[PDB]
């Protein structure tokens, strides 16, 4: 929050307004995600696929 | 003259009848131990042998 000051010579305020309470909000929010994929058959993990790691 | 007797039941006993049968003899004198392993993930699917 933040405030305001007068400066007034006897210090009595009367038919001034005075400060307003205002609350403000910060918004977060999650999005889309991060997806690797990948497939293979049988016989290619049988025959071809070496050092799979 | 006629009974109709429902008084039975039509049971199918838990036997199986004997089958047919063939002898495999080709596979264990046709050579073996050449072939045995030979093809794996780092070769593919083909595998060769040198000639005389």
């Amino acid at each position: 929050h933040q405030f305001s000051s007068l400066r007034t010579p006897t210090g009595d305020i009367s038919g001034q307004n005075k400060n307003n309470l205002i609350s403000g909000k910060a918004t977060g929010r999650v999005g889309n995600y991060i997806t690797v994929a990948v497939e293979y058959q049988q016989l290619e993990e049988a025959i071809k696929l070496n050092q799979l790691e | 003259p006629n009974n109709l007797d429902s008084n039975v039941s039509q049971i199918v006993l838990k036997k199986f009848l004997p089958g047919f049968m063939s002898d495999l003899v080709l596979a264990k004198t046709v050579d073996r131990q050449l072939l045995a392993g030979e093809i794996n993930s780092s070769t593919g699917d083909s595998v060769s042998f040198k000639r005389p």
